[PDB]
């Protein structure tokens, strides 16, 4: 028995086994893909599910860290999590058709609220004075590191073309005098 | 008719005379107002990545 | 601005009518009287077919120009509506799953709250 | 009728054989120009692959009116586009409220189970 | 059976200022035509 150079690759691989297991089970939704912190909302929406909106604002306070983080005693879950998911996909052509029928009516109320719209009026001119900030400053930069590169060659290019309304005003009297 | 008048028909100038805090039509005018400088940052990067090089070959 | 044969600027571009292409009036000239043909297609093509009025033009600049710089504004918009639709097609699809197996879980956790509070209510009885 | 890129009557309609879609020529090539691919099934196509495939003129009414007609409607496109765009940043938000509530609940399952387990022991002695 | 065109680095004009002008010069310069 002589290991060389194996329990430090032992060491790395178990230190790339735990690894896997903590960035699977941290959370479902902020590792897969895409919050301002509000206890006030948590407050006021009290009075919903009644108990999981509680249960799930505070995951959500938790996830992201006015804010103040107390638990991450909460996500060795991951044997847990497993036997959890497996159980509730027990008890869940059908079924396929009555989700596309509720997507389409979801579909029909989210089209219907856009339409009302086209308080709320005060937020969309200050993203538009945001954005009137941000675009008008970067096509000004833009603007005038062109027209010192392209005023120089417009002169270039404008008096060249009255060249042109010259050389065709020399061309028709020699025409007619031909 | 319009060159014997010397008078032009007027195009619309509304997108320049928005203002904030007013009705529903002058919402549609400045979320138009953001899509017009989209499309304008849009444009101006297009000709930054050209650079004078394309001014220079016309 | 270039000559398809040789490669240089032609200083007396002549166009032929057989496939449409500036050539050098020197090089297709010695092109022509080697064989009786054009150097593209190798059609034939006589020194008489190449060819080197009174409204007067001006450089094409920034109305049909115009017209045509409007068809890229739309036609790129319309791109701009399919990676929108693309995408929504994708987060309802998922929203649909999720709504459902949230309508399927919602059953079970009313269900355990009943059997883990009954269980309670009978064991604290006895 | 249509095609399903842009939705327009199409002018030069091409089809790809990849997947049963007629496109149009210009679009189809801007897309095809970005990414080999077909932009319905992601198929791998070329624009070799393509094979190109009613006009009725529209005849509007009885001129400087027809300018502020074509403001209107570059004006209205413009806000047609912009609410499709804040409908899908949304939705996707809305799902995202719904993926933490779903990840959640079924982590308030292993402590009500618990709970029913801790019973059935009880119950038993 | 290609053309460059250097579009202006201020490219809303396009709808308003350079479409205006392009069917004003259409115009005059007709119109001035019949008079020659």
């Amino acid at each position: 028995l002589t290991p060389k150079e194996l329990l430090p690759h032992d060491s790395g691989q178990e230190d790339n086994e735990r690894s896997n297991i903590k960035s699977g089970k941290q959370l479902k939704s902020r590792i897969r893909k895409f919050f301002a912190s509000l206890p006030s909302p948590k407050n006021d929406f009290e009075i919903l599910s009644e108990d999981e909106k509680e249960e799930d604002a505070e995951i959500a306070e938790y996830e992201k860290e006015e804010d103040n983080f107390i638990e991450p005693p909460s996500q060795d879950a991951p044997r847990v999590s497993l036997v959890a998911v497996p159980l509730a996909y027990s008890t869940l052509k059908n079924n396929p058709q009555s989700a596309i029928d509720n997507k389409y009516n979801l579909l029909v109320a989210n089209a219907i609220n856009k339409e009302p719209h086209m308080e709320s009026r005060m937020q969309h001119i200050t993203q538009g004075r945001t954005s009137m900030k941000i675009q008008f400053k970067t096509a000004m930069p833009p603007t005038e590191v062109l027209l010192e590169s392209i005023q120089s060659k417009v002169e270039s290019i404008e008096q060249l073309q009255r060249k042109l309304q010259h050389v065709q005003p020399l061309e028709q009297q020699n025409n007619e005098m031909c | 008719a319009l060159y014997t008048e010397y008078l032009k028909q007027r195009n619309n100038k509304k997108r320049r005379t928005p203002d904030f805090n007013d009705d529903d039509d002058t919402l549609f005018l400045e979320e138009y107002r953001r899509k017009y400088p989209r499309i304008d940052t849009s444009r101006y990067i297009p000709n930054e990545s050209s650079e004078v090089s394309l001014l220079g070959i016309v | 601005m270039l000559c398809a044969i040789s490669g240089k600027v032609p200083r007396r571009p002549v166009l032929s009518p057989k496939s449409r292409t500036i050539f050098e009036k020197s090089l297709l000239e010695q092109y022509v009287k080697d064989t009786g043909n054009d150097p593209i297609t190798n059609e034939p093509l006589s020194i008489e077919e190449i060819v080197e009025s009174a409204q007067q033009a001006s450089l094409t600049e920034s109305i049909p120009n115009l017209l045509t710089s409007l068809q890229n504004e739309w036609d790129a918009i319309m791109l701009e509506n399919f990676k929108l639709r693309s995408t929504l097609d994708s987060l309802t699809k998922k929203l649909s799953t999720v709504m459902y197996e949230r309508d399927a879980a919602k059953l079970v956790a009313a269900q355990l709250l009943m059997e883990k509070n009954e269980d309670s209510k009978d064991l604290p009885k006895s």
